[PDB]
DNA sequence: CACCCTTTCATTATTATTATTATTATTTTTTTTTTT
């Protein structure tokens, strides 16, 4: 269907970078050794090919969301608001294998190359969720392919062909945010502050004679972690205007319309991370269907036939595939 | 004319497992040439003897051309290919439900069988090819300007050859001899690195039917 | 873009080896060199400056050099007058030199219209000089706007559109025969990247 | 000794199937042996079941099976000379590090035939030639052809250990995978590079892939000696019949 | 017949390579043993010698698809755009060695060799699909030939030797993407969460000491059955970049060019090296140039209507019994 | 009959790694057109 959707972050987005990066006080990422440094978790960062000048074109990093990552988003979304729902106010359940199949694609690790019957390879890839996400110990080939999320960006100029040359953003596209993580003990101030504690000013002055035993451990080293640990995180910006292409190679109509009500359950959920900080809240401001905007304010109202096909997908669907399709053939 | 070929090549080749004829190059080059001119149902065997290359006769028959195997100058380290055939088992369900394939088993089989997974690994090299051979020029000039790669599987695009160049050299400073011909042949050619192997010595070097004792080198 | 559009255009290597930077010293240069284009000129020559500031030292330069060839395009003398007065130059035998700049750069119309049946003998404009990259040469409230947007591939773009359009006015009609093309902008000749547009289009020309 | 097939007449003494047809007409190549059959000789129609990936090395498009080859088909044939060397007077097995050894340095003088497999077992003991000269060797390994020189391989062994003469860590010149399946299967290793000289680098680019293969073998910490192998063609002849 | 197809990835290109690669947390490919190494799978890399910085050639990296990989995709891209439907609309099915020849090209037909006719070979070859991807029993010679996809970069620089020094790459081409699965019953948490299980709670608790307890055995066993959670890496190639494709057909038909043609006007609906779930390969044509001269247009291939023509013709006058005649006989 | 499916064999034995290196910062000044 080539869904094309465009997100609104309206708070930052924080898919964290794997790395020890690390940075000073003033900002500089990943300073020369020898300088007070501070942790960094950065942003996910693809290097893109773009044009930067005219002809001079060169890998910048653009900060995006892993499209594994917002693949795994758009299964959680249509698993726990349309299917799951639609699982459970029926008598159908799931086994722990086959809950684990539908979530992370297989039931555990391990899997067996013994391949899968060709009636059922058809029937999977039939299914309304199973051929979006064809995991499994017999590893299907899902028909749900999901691209990482772009910023509309003067960098992914090259991603995007044409319509995006406006509400598109160019420089830097960061915010470095820097998280204290203050010791509790130490905001203690009376008596009144203290009761709760067990034993209350003893055992607050016996945790307060540890950090200071530990202090002096820690200026032995320099010349057991305590709970003061200030660091640091690179976010991308809020507000700034994303890119989602979703594909499906000749899907069941019932397939796309599983798309299309996970993309409706779309609003509340959260993109990338940073779970306590609100990060990777969004609003879809628009999503389009061959390049036709499907996307109005209250919802999709289009893409009905997809809608009317999952409707009946969704109380023709019962575990048996699921345990099916999650059941080994080693095992 | 006695003459020394080299070739230089733009992608890397896939390593030669035996020793490769130059006269065999020419004799495909020819071979296409002849079905440029003559169309496409052609005998091979008539036209993949007819060669600007000349001929040294064993003591009893057994005629080989006057070329030798490709020599190679490496510029790169070797490397190893892997390549996979593997039938889309997908595609394959999707036919077999929609009627359009026509097989009774349900279930694939990657050790054997049509969508048997295969992997296999055949060295690469980039190099300067060097061959010495006895022969006029400008038919060699013709056919390699006509030629476009060299090495073997080539519809996956390997060992395009970026240019080439042919010149007359001495008598002496060309072995041509390293090559599979006769164990009969004189022992003048045979040299310490030739020995006596189940070889081909003409034409098409891979027709194991027409195999025999032979005295070759190694790549 | 067919060949006829390139085939009858001149081009040559010779320029002036100082930038454009509004200086005394590159207007003495340029004007030398525009002294010998015009020297081997055997017709209509006109050099399309950017700026008034450029037309008005090249000016200084050129006129008591050239004597009555010169034209000059200023505040007070509009493309279209010296447009009539080029022709009038063309038609009085005496070959004009030009120092055209806004219109003149795009939307004039110098091919002969008294010689309709026989563009071999078309003679108007027989040298095209570029003396400077047309950069920066549109100011308008939106192109100011796309290009806080876009950046500067926006202006390098619109300058690769200028440079076009002032070297279509060599080649209006096929048949045309020995138009010469001079640039003598020295990024043309550096190994700077941001001027790399404007070589592909001088590399549809050769020799 | 001059076709391959020739290891079930002259050694491993076995009969034909006797379901087999008789040849008529003008003669033709067997598909799998690459011997001629003749008027007179037994064949079987080419029977082979799907699974058969061995067609790429067919030696002719004639559907015929010579008998020998038929019996070169059996899966005791396959598995049993899966790990073997192949000489005129029995068959020695080379699944040993030894016997690769005694393989590759001072070979037998026969004119033997040495196949080894890259997987469980594949029909590898049709396609490969036999080895009139000791000095030039047809490897048969997987699906891929190979030739060992050995008097290469040995100087390859003389330098392995003339760089590692003093240091008490064997450390290899140059990476090689027994699978030869990796892309480093043949590149010196930095060490190598070191201790390697130009014309030494150059010299142990040149030597064919089977050299490499082979040297994979014996070129690890414990450098093996080249023993004999046990004998197999007895197994191998039980295994049959 | 030479076709030139430039193209820029959309998305990113993997095309895995063989090896147990291995990566730190940090960047460092392949560290020395004695740190915590992850593993890796890069994409598909080759040594080329490129004239790059002076006059000498040197072994440089050279990330790319494989061009059987390649042919593949264009075979499948003719298979389900043009075969499937032209062949599907008169009715006719392929058998076990039709279908084997058409998709893999694959002699399982009849694993023997085939002793074809010329005759036989002459038509075959002068059939457009057969011409370009001969094989399996019959042995035939492919028409089409497919030169692996090289991006336009210095390493690539002397294989692109003329007309390609403008808008050419440089510096690194690949990066690593790292990829967690983990387990869901890591991340489950409410009773609402909990009743859609088999055992419900119980269930889920006696998985949680299951993986506890292979825990506990594989720390007393670093001092065989694994858990869901797996952190791992892959070296992808990055996106946007132009990607060269050579496609030579030796002395075609005119129906063979129109299937290419065909192919390369319906090909934006598929992908390259694989990546199907992070959907990668992603691309678009920028360009096709047919002999050196350009013909490809956003909306497909404006221009070759000799092309188009002969294979409209060829595809009504497509048929199963040549595919089958291919196979079995 | 063709096809489709299930289970036998071997015992190899260390295991180098590409040490390549990885996130930016450049111009510049027109004067049109022919609408309410
Ligand atoms: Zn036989």
């Amino acid at each position: 269907m080539q869904i094309e959707v465009t997100v609104r972050n309206i708070t930052p987005i924080f898919s964290a970078a794997p790395g020890s990066n690390y940075i000073t006080i003033d900002g500089t990422i990943n300073p020369p050794p020898g300088v007070s440094r501070f942790p960094l978790v950065r942003t996910r960062m693809m290097y893109v090919a773009a044009d930067v000048g005219d002809g001079v074109i060169k890998s910048v990093p653009l900060q995006i969301v892993p499209g594994n990552t917002m693949r795994s988003l758009l299964r959680r979304t249509m698993l726990k608001h349309v299917i799951e729902p639609a699982l459970v106010e029926k008598g159908n359940k799931l086994s722990i294998g086959a809950y684990a199949t539908a979530y992370s694609g297989n039931a555990t690790g391990n899997p067996d190359g013994v391949p899968s019957s060709f009636d059922e390879i058809a029937t999977m890839r039939a299914h309304p969720f199973i051929g979006l996400f064809g995991g499994g110990p017999r590893m299907l080939e899902g028909r749900l392919m999901v691209d990482s999320l772009y910023p509309i960006h003067t960098n992914a100029e090259r991603i995007l062909g044409a319509g995006y040359e406006n509400e598109m953003m160019s420089g830097p596209i960061t915010q470095v945010v820097w998280a204290r993580r203050m010791d509790p003990i130490l905001n203690l101030g009376s008596s009144e502050d203290v009761e709760v504690i067990n034993g209350g000013a003893v055992a607050a002055n016996g945790w307060i004679q540890d950090l200071l035993a530990n202090s002096k451990a820690a200026a032995s080293k320099k010349k057991g972690r305590g709970l003061k640990a200030f660091n640091a995180h690179e976010v991308v910006i809020p507000g700034l205007k994303w890119v989602w292409r979703i594909s499906l190679d000749r899907p069941t109509d019932a397939q796309v319309g599983l798309v299309l009500l996970a993309l409706n359950k779309m609003t509340n959920e959260r993109i990338a991370g940073g779970h306590s900080k609100d990060y990777g809240r969004f609003v879809i401001d628009g999503v389009s269907l061959n390049g036709e905007q499907v996307w109005s304010q209250s919802g999709i109202t289009g893409g009905e036939q997809y809608f009317d096909a999952v409707a009946e997908a969704i109380d023709g669907l019962s575990s048996k595939e699921f345990e099916q399709f999650a059941q080994s053939a080693k095992e | 004319v006695n003459l020394k070929v080299t070739i230089d090549l733009s992608n890397p080749m896939m390593e030669p497992g035996d020793l490769l004829h130059l006269d065999a190059l020419l004799g495909a080059l020819r071979v296409s040439r002849a079905r440029a001119e003559h169309g496409d149902a052609i005998n091979p065997r008539d036209y993949h003897y007819d060669l600007p290359l000349e001929r040294y006769q064993a003591p009893s028959g057994d005629w080989v051309f006057k070329a030798s195997a490709f020599k190679l100058k490496r510029q790169l380290p070797n490397q190893m290919w892997m390549q996979t055939g593997r039938l889309s088992i997908v595609e394959a369900a999707r036919h077999r439900q929609s009627g359009y394939l026509q097989l009774r088993a349900g279930k694939p089989n990657p050790a054997g069988g049509p969508f048997k997974t295969s992997i296999y690994h055949r060295p690469i090299v980039q190099a300067e090819l060097t061959a010495f051979c006895v022969g006029d020029q400008q038919g060699i000039e013709a056919l390699l300007s006509e030629c476009r790669q060299i090495g073997g599987k080539r519809g996956v695009g390997f060992g395009q050859v970026a240019g080439f160049k042919v010149e007359p050299v001495a008598e002496t400073d060309c072995p041509w001899s390293w090559r599979a011909l006769p164990a009969d042949a004189d022992p003048r050619l045979v040299t310490s690195e030739h020995a006596r192997c189940i070889a081909a010595i003409r034409g098409p070097y891979w027709d194991r039917t027409l195999h025999v004792e032979a005295l070759a080198p190694t790549p | 873009h067919p060949a006829w559009t390139t085939a009858p255009v001149l081009l040559h290597k010779e320029f002036c080896a100082h930038e454009p930077d509004d200086s005394p010293e590159w207007a003495t240069e340029c004007a030398q060199t525009i002294q010998g284009v015009a020297s081997t000129a055997q017709g209509g020559t006109l050099v399309l400056c950017t700026s008034y500031q450029n037309t008005e030292l090249l000016a200084g330069r050129l006129g008591a050099a050239l004597g009555d060839r010169l034209i000059v395009q200023s505040k007070t003398s509009s493309a279209a007058t010296c447009l009539a007065q080029f022709k009038a130059k063309h038609k009085a035998g005496i070959r004009p030199v030009w120092l055209g700049l806004g219109a003149a750069w795009t939307g004039i119309d110098l091919s002969d219209h008294s010689l309709p049946d026989n563009p071999e003998l078309d003679r108007l404009l027989s040298d095209l000089v570029i003396t400077r990259i047309p950069v920066g040469q549109n100011r308008s409230l939106t192109h100011e706007r796309r290009t806080a947007i876009g950046g500067f591939r926006i202006i390098s773009q619109e300058a690769a559109w200028h440079f076009r359009q002032g070297l279509g006015r060599l080649v209006r009609r096929p048949g045309v025969t020995h138009k010469n093309l001079w640039v003598l902008d020295a990024r043309i000749y550096g190994g700077a990247a941001w001027v790399a547009p404007f070589r592909q289009i001088l590399d549809r020309y050769k020799k | 000794m001059r076709y391959p097939s020739d290891i079930v007449d002259q050694v491993l003494k076995a009969g034909p199937d006797k379901g087999l047809l008789t040849w008529e007409g003008v003669d033709a190549a067997c598909s799998h042996c690459s011997r001629p059959i003749q008027n007179g000789d037994l064949y079987s129609p080419s029977s082979v079941g799907a699974f058969f990936s061995d067609t790429r090395d067919l030696a002719s498009t004639s559907r015929s099976i010579c008998w020998r080859c038929v019996v070169l088909r059996k899966k005791p044939m396959l598995y049993g000379l899966s790990a073997a060397v192949v000489t005129q007077d029995g068959i020695y097995s080379i699944s040993k590090d030894v016997n690769k050894a005694w393989l590759f340095t001072t070979p037998p003088p026969a004119p033997f035939l040495v196949v080894h497999s890259s997987s469980t077992m594949q029909h590898l003991s049709w396609r490969t030639p036999v080895t009139l000269d000791n000095r030039r060797i047809h490897v048969r390994y997987g699906p891929n052809l190979f030739i060992v020189r050995p008097e290469v391989v040995r100087k390859a062994l003389s330098i392995a250990d003339r760089v590692n003469e003093g240091q008490k860590k064997w450390v290899t010149p140059v990476y090689f995978d027994r699978k030869a399946a990796a892309m480093g299967h043949g590149l010196i290793t930095r060490a190598g590079a070191e201790m390697l000289t130009q014309e030494e680098q150059e010299f142990f680019q040149s030597v064919t892939p089977g050299e490499r293969w082979a040297l994979s073998y014996l070129m690890h910490s414990k450098r093996p000696e080249p023993e004999v192998g046990e004998c197999i063609t007895e197994k191998v002849m039980t295994s049959l019949n």
